[PDB]
């Protein structure tokens, strides 16, 4: 039943007694459900150390991975270039998932096309799909550039992207001069951040590899910045803002912030902003290139060092306090531009907030997951805050990354109780937060199911989720936030301390039981 | 109307000659007097390469749509990590259970294929994975292996692994060859998933008559409980005196599917996804199946009376009791919200059922559907749409991103109902948008209780203040 | 060790529970828990609310401060200016502590420590010694004098006292000592800000109007009023800079309330220069960011500076930020840049993206008159229903304007505006006519505790927007003005709905359906 | 490195005094002095309890803060009216962390702000009629209150209001205890006079309520905790130790205190005074009238706690003394583990303290139990007897500052260079900007309790957390 002035959505509607009786009858008569005592016993078992041992012994089954596949990262990289259409050579189901995935995180239109390879292309190849798809995409959406990646189907059948695109231009389906950079992005290798790295390297080598003769390092007086797979708009904005503050000429290659934040003013903009082809062409002329996320940009770093002859600095992700200092000083050294007093004031304000909030964050235990560079930066900032990241997880990191993380934790007294897990999913994380409970989780929206599980064991066992990372689906406009620089550190610091304070208020709201310590002032 | 054909001609000029000639078959004005939609529109064909098609794949239609909602079963996304990750908890097929213990819908079980699995096969990895599932999730009541694209390309044999492991563990393991390249859309995923149900689950209790049966046993087929849609439909059916033995597949169990061959009537809500299993059950067990529509009071009342006519007079008497009981509720909803929605025009683009099933609910609020289309509807889907849509009204099969935008720019609807991939395109243009797949995370919309939510949601979005503020006052 | 428990988990140990139970049962002579429960249930009813709203002498949990607090904040907005409160020192200790806990920053303010001796003979000697000591010790460029209630009750003449201090050589004759009478039994803290600003503006410009010409410096004055969000000062400066509009933000405390921690303490930082105040009459116009709390300043600026002072609402939400930008554009002749149109469009895009979760949501809000009016206006723009609008400071004129704003919107039909009511009145309102959320300062946390105690389904969560915020950190850095402020408010509101929904749907196998990954 | 010599401390005192005008410098010179442990009377080295100099950033509050904020407000079952304009009650609302157990708004009212909210009509024509009507509304809307206190703010004593007459009439009418407190903020020089006024209000209106009442059963081990305000549960950590010793804590006020506990105090055998400054007035009265002995005790740090517990137990029979050794032995491993964990990370650190009237000397033993040295201390409103007790508890040639100004305390810190500063919220952010770790000695930085053995673990954790926090090593920009 529905009251016209109290219309209930699904959650309060099905908690009505008539729906409760229906569901109980359905469960008891037809569902053949396991008895609730057995269900409770099994759930209690899944929270124990014995279950965790079996959980971590598995080698074939992945449960709730914290990673995506390569072409998703390639699409995001392609979206960072001016009037560029992401084009995934392969099956159309992948593109529908890529677009939907980015739709739900950014709440924005996501432009990406497939050439709809089917069972016929499984035996004959996707050459005809490439010729028709490139011609149709150019004719319909009129991009200045088509960036081609691959689905796993095209990779498994061994389609030659270079030959297919060359044959498309020779047979007149697209002009010979039309830029069609390509990258093989196999989804059974690496993760989405690997696809971003491959796509950027493909675009960079498309525009510069055969034109290195007239290039001179430092002739345009700029600094290239490669962000990598980045889903926070504020991270693109904070880097540009800091470079403008230092009066440092820069080129942000793969800049998607404009197209991922178009205004709603009565018009739809398929394209907005993005790195121009002239910017990519002139990139070898820069003084240097900075990898914002060096752990996911190894193929790009190898290409830039070997082809552009840029001495890419060994810079960490500019996260927290120390690494933002190192990034700013490295930018200052390369460009010769002094760090302005405004940035020193911003750093001092971040230090002031660190001082103001240190009592509520010291000793706080965190389990975190995400992409390798974000996780490393988050761990570094947590150590700077006196927090203990006790469960550091990265589904898509290698052993070299784990070695660097262990060195970072060894440098800090607050990393002594820390364990780094690589190649582990969020079902592994669920075991970790049950057996060695942190105060909070830092991760994407998939951690909400871990919080539900820990709450089900008990309120005193619930581990609240702090939503930092990708993807964020159950909150709105968090993609506008910043995690890089002093501004990003301030936003992270404010989120962390107020998560502690909000959790403490929830624990102390109980009248006459915990309402002492329900302090007005914290 | 020549004007609609002129619009179709104008949007067609952008395409190259080969792409254009293909697309004219998929756009046509609606002719209610026409009996066969093959003579006006063409469907279920291949998507043109290089266009922003909205369609998914066979894996999305099998794992995402049919098998995934089965709560007491673990569904393995067999292959690389991508497909299972993007489809994890994305459909809102509601269920009741303890996730990770006896229910696994919002979970992402995957084999996470690497290069070694692509090069040397993943049959051994699949066998090991099933063992790990048995150890770590012992309360699962069954396993489905949803093949992703590489599975059918590297020559893996998941039927042999499923057979051996099912005998070894005493479990039902359903191999589904739903590789995303197999068809042209999610539609073939429905057929592959339905055949997997028939070949591996449906005949489990053929020689088992222990389940007690009544003359009023029904099974809901093709309702995936989107936001509790099947629960809102089930309460009406059981208030009518019927016993809903099974529902496919939202909130469904493997045992419910095995009990379906014992019902008296199969109520099919989504014909497109589950007409395969309904025809098989009619030919094998003799169970009649009928299509029903619980969208809006007018369709719900008609379907309830049509269902009750399949049983004795006691059920028909209870049907009039249910209709009378809910009559004040939906009449109050109409009285409240029809004045705010009367005369508004809607353009719809959903998958294989909702482009035509929701039209009556809109007409119950005084609204008019000035255009509709299917991502993967067949010719029989468009046959059903012809009489449910007004004359000289736009129909678009497998509409591209460009075509749908151009149609909206000309038709200028007051509301658009479509998927998440076009939600934010038309919000930039200032047209109110309602998601017709996820119900914009609202719902349910089925039954009488769902109609109140539907009218509230249409009113909330269509008459929202935000739409009058898109133009800057100084511009 | 390894589990050192602070007060909350420590006293929940069984040994402390047994101790507290014995203490209550043997010595406290407490009312029986049944009677306590019965009385609490009574205080949540409509009958209690009627008695609650009938009181005329008792104020319970007010949502306002006293005048000198606002005067101190205004004084802090001027360059190297020491707030100086003529009166008893207990007031200044409270003023500094109040601002210390909100801004988490040092707050400079001095008292002349008027005591029982000054209650008879006046505070003239305290003024002479205090001005001399303050100048010699802290070396301010300017001393802004306000009053505690003690000095106002005994009728101390600020003008005569400061004049006598200069005549007898305790301070130089040319040293700027603006003053304002700020009686705490009149108005509220925002009234003190208005009085202090009018005193400073009058001090620097009243006797120097002869050579002033309106619009001769080509700038626009901005008077923010009592503002405790640093981002509000920042957003106004940023918007004027991107419009290339020359402006003068009078009483700009942004820098001194956000000094960096770099091993040095800065008592003074930034602030409106005395030349800026002196040249203010030469501006094209003056804009009151919070016109309802700036009436005395508005009257002075219109009548002395001859500035038109357009009837502008607070630049909050979408419509009123549009009006502010168009008024700035009209006065300065500078077009609104495409960057601001893009920022407005992004705010509209977020309004569109979040409208389904905000439509129909019921809010009870309180705070200062202009912030409350702007919050109500933005809530109506979002399709939300502010059902309990409370303002302890506002007059009947403000209530009339709010009723007109609500009457203009269909989402204001179920709205009631309360003036002269405190947060105990608000507690009854959220019990008898429950909103989904309350927007207010940290004092609302006790209302949430009460509504939770009645039941989880009755709990009204608090969204912390306003002043003061004591139980959260760095919220004073955020913005409520402009499109950026509206975006921050929208993000806070929609994610408060989503976080509350997640809390209600986290229960495994009971409400874990609708625990959606995607919202 | 040796601590500052006496000569260097006087030299530092002279330098800070230079910028003062001559009249101000002469006054301030008497309030700064090196510590002389060999000195018996602090009058000959430092001067206290004088008027604050005008125009200086004094940290002191007012008599209203010392009466309403300190003594009366923590009484949970009583409603306390901030009689006057809205400001005083608003700034003191829930700002102290006097912990209590109760249902707020029903039977407990500590974090509540009851005020008469004076307007100009109440200033001009008086607020006695408004106060009478206000008390009626309190009775109607809060019927479970067990008493009412009228805390006068500054205008009450200036406009000639008569709150004693209103309180007497309304108390008879409602059968309720109404305590008029003339704690107008201008009356004294600090919160200290607020303590005396509040104590006299307790004596004249509450303490005699059961003089002819003997129904309450009494034991030989009855004690009352006097002047413990349960800051973060300080009195609860102290009470558990006393009752483990076999004592019965009949009364504790004001922290978590009730009006009935205050009325039961004249029936105890011993009055344990933690804060002498705020409650020595009522303790002397109870000794002179009821013959109850009172003694000062210190539960800061294990060394002071053990000494105090043994000294308390010596006031009773051997059974209490035996239970005292059981309590000391039971908690010995707990605080020794705390010392073993945190003393290595705090040994040799130097701390400067500045709190109101008790904590500048009471917390010194806890710091010394952690290996730390207090190189400077001072009082906002401590009297000469407060400084008498500090002389022996404080190191030789150590800076002492009475009613220190904002300038003086900053200049002292710049020269002494302490590793840690313990002071109020008005000094917390000044010294954190200078890069010196700061701990609030009033609110315990919203941590605590610090009393007793359980409080010592929190205290050592808090000192280590702030002093050794990584934030302090990053104050300087690397490029600067
Ligand atoms: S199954 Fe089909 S696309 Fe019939 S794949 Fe799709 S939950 Fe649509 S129009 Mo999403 S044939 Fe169901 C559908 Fe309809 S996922 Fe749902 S809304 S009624
Ligand atoms: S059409 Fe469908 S969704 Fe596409 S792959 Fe094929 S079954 Fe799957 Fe999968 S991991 Fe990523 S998303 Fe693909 S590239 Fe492969
Ligand atoms: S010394 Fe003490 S705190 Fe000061 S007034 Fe006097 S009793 Fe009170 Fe009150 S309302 Fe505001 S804060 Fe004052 S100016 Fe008056
Ligand atoms: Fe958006
Ligand atoms: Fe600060």
């Amino acid at each position: 039943s529905q009251q016209v002035d109290n219309i209930k959505p699904s959650y309060p509607l099905f908690r009505d007694q008539d729906y409760k009786d229906m569901l109980a009858k359905k469960r008891d008569n037809f569902e053949e459900k396991h008895p609730q005592e057995k269900i409770d016993e099994v759930f209690q078992w899944t929270t124990t150390e014995e279950y965790q041992e079996l959980n971590f012994q598995r080698e074939a089954l992945t449960v709730n991975p914290a990673k995506a596949c390569q072409p998703l990262g390639a699409v995001l990289c392609s979206l960072g270039f001016e009037k560029t259409m992401p084009y995934v050579h392969g099956s159309q189901g992948c593109v529908a998932y890529f677009r939907t995935y980015f739709n739900r995180h950014f709440k924005e239109p996501i432009s990406c096309v497939s050439d709809s390879m089917t069972e016929d292309a499984a035996v004959f190849g996707g050459q005809q799909n490439m010729k028709d798809g490139l011609q149709n995409c150019k004719a319909i959406y009129k991009p200045d550039m088509i960036a081609v990646s691959t689905t796993c189907m095209a990779e498994v059948i061994g389609d030659d992207l270079n030959a297919f695109i060359n044959n498309s231009k020779k047979e007149g389906h697209i002009p010979d001069e039309f830029p069609v950079p390509f990258a093989h992005t196999p989804s059974f290798v690496g993760s989405h951040v690997t696809g971003w790295d491959n796509m950027f390297e493909g675009i960079a080598r498309y525009f510069t590899l055969n034109y290195m003769e007239d290039k001179e390092v430092g002739s345009n007086g700029k600094i290239n910045i490669v962000p990598g797979f980045e889903t926070y708009l504020g991270n693109f904005r904070v880097i540009k803002r800091m470079m403008n503050e230092m009066n440092v000429d820069y080129t942000l290659l793969s800049d998607p912030e404009e197209v991922l934040d178009t205004p709603a003013d009565g018009q739809f903009r398929m394209y907005a902003g993005g790195t121009t082809q002239d910017e990519m062409k002139d990139a070898p002329n820069a003084l240097n290139t900075l990898m914002l996320q060096p752990w996911q940009l190894t193929k790009t770093t190898k290409f830039v060092k070997n082809t552009w002859k840029h001495e890419v600095p060994k810079l960490n992700i500019p996260m927290g306090l120390d690494w933002t200092d190192e990034f700013l000083m490295k930018v200052s050294e390369i460009s010769g531009q002094p760090i302005p007093e405004s940035l020193a004031k911003e750093r001092g304000r971040l230090v002031d907030m660190m001082t103001d909030s240190h009592t509520w964050l010291h000793g706080k235990k965190f389990a975190l997951w995400g992409d390798p560079d974000f996780v490393m930066g988050m761990t570094k900032f947590l150590l700077e805050l006196g927090c203990e990241p006790i469960h550091i997880l990265c589904n898509n990191a290698n052993k070299r990354w784990k070695k660097a993380m262990d060195a970072i934790l060894a440098e800090s007294p607050y990393g002594a109780n820390s364990e780094v897990h690589i190649g582990k999913d969020l079902w592994h994380m669920r075991s970790l937060v049950f057996t060695n409970k942190p105060d909070f989780m830092i991760g994407n929206s998939y951690g909400k199911f871990i919080q539900r599980d820990t709450l089900y064991k008990g309120k005193e066992f619930e581990v609240p989720l702090i939503r930092i990372g990708f993807p964020i689906f159950d909150r709105h406009h968090l993609h506008r936030q910043t995690t890089l620089g002093y501004e990003g550190a301030m936003q992270i610091l404010t989120t962390l301390v107020n998560s502690v304070l909000e959790r403490l208020d929830e624990e102390t709201r109980g009248m006459q039981t915990t309402d002492y310590n329900y302090d007005l002032v914290r | 109307r020549d004007e609609v054909e002129s619009l179709i001609q104008e949007v067609l000029e952008v395409y190259p000659e080969k792409a254009k000639k293909n697309r004219e078959k998929h756009l046509s004005p609606n002719d209610p007097e026409l009996e066969q939609s093959k003579k006006c529109i063409t469907s279920n064909k291949k998507s043109l390469p290089g266009v922003m098609t909205i369609r998914g794949c066979a894996y999305a239609g099998s794992k995402g749509v049919v098998w995934g909602p089965i709560k007491d079963m673990i569904h393995i996304s067999h292959g690389p990590v991508g497909c299972g990750q993007y489809s994890r908890a994305g459909r809102r097929n509601y269920y009741i259970g303890t996730t990770g213990v006896n229910a696994f819908v919002t979970m992402n079980f995957t084999s996470d294929f690497q290069e070694k699995d692509i090069v040397f096969g993943g049959d051994k990895k699949l066998a090991k994975l099933i063992d790990e599932i048995e150890t770590l999730f012992p309360l699962n009541k069954g396993i489905s292996v949803q093949s992703e694209c590489p599975i059918g390309l590297i020559g893996d044999d998941i039927e042999a692994v499923s057979k051996q492991k099912g005998k070894e563990h005493g479990k039902t393991i359903v191999p589904v060859r739903c590789e995303g390249f197999r068809g042209v859309s999610q539609s073939l995923g429905h057929h592959i998933a339905n055949d997997a149900v028939r070949d591996w689950v449906l005949s489990a209790r053929d020689d088992d008559d222990s389940f007690e049966t009544t003359d009023y046993d029904v099974a809901i087929i093709g309702d995936y409980n989107i936001g509790g849609d099947a629960w809102s439909s089930r309460i009406l059916l059981e208030e009518m005196g019927l016993r809903v033995v099974a529902q496919w597949s939202g909130d469904g169990t493997i045992s419910e599917m095995e009990l379906t061959p014992k019902v008296k009537l199969n109520l099919v809500h989504c014909y497109r996804s589950m007409n395969y299993i309904s025809r098989h059950m009619e030919e094998k067990y003799g169970i009649p199946w009928m299509e029903y529509n619980f969208f809006g009071p007018t369709k719900t009342i008609e379907s309830l009376r049509k269902i009750a006519a399949q049983f004795d007079e006691s059920i028909q008497k209870k049907c009039e009791e249910v209709i009378a009981k809910y009559q004040p509720e939906w009449e109050a909803v109409v009285a409240k919200y029809r004045p705010r929605l009367e005369g508004k025009r809607v353009m719809l683009y959903v998958g294989g059922l909702r482009p035509r099933h929701v039209i009556g609910a809109y007409e119950d609020l005084g609204m008019e559907v000035v255009g509709t289309g299917y991502e993967f509807g067949h010719n029989d889907d468009y046959d059903r749409t012809l009489k449910e849509m007004g004359d000289s009204t736009l129909l678009y099969d497998d509409v591209t991103g460009y075509e749908f935008e151009e149609f909206v720019k000309k038709v200028k609807p007051d509301l658009i109902g479509s998927g998440i991939k076009e939600k934010y395109i038309f919000q930039k243009m200032g047209i109110p948008f309602r998601q017709m797949h996820s119900w914009d995370y609202s719902g349910p919309y089925h039954g009488f209780d769902g109609f109140a939510i539907f009218a509230r949601d249409m009113d909330m979005t269509l008459n929202n203040p935000c739409w009058k503020k898109l133009q800057a006052p100084w511009k």
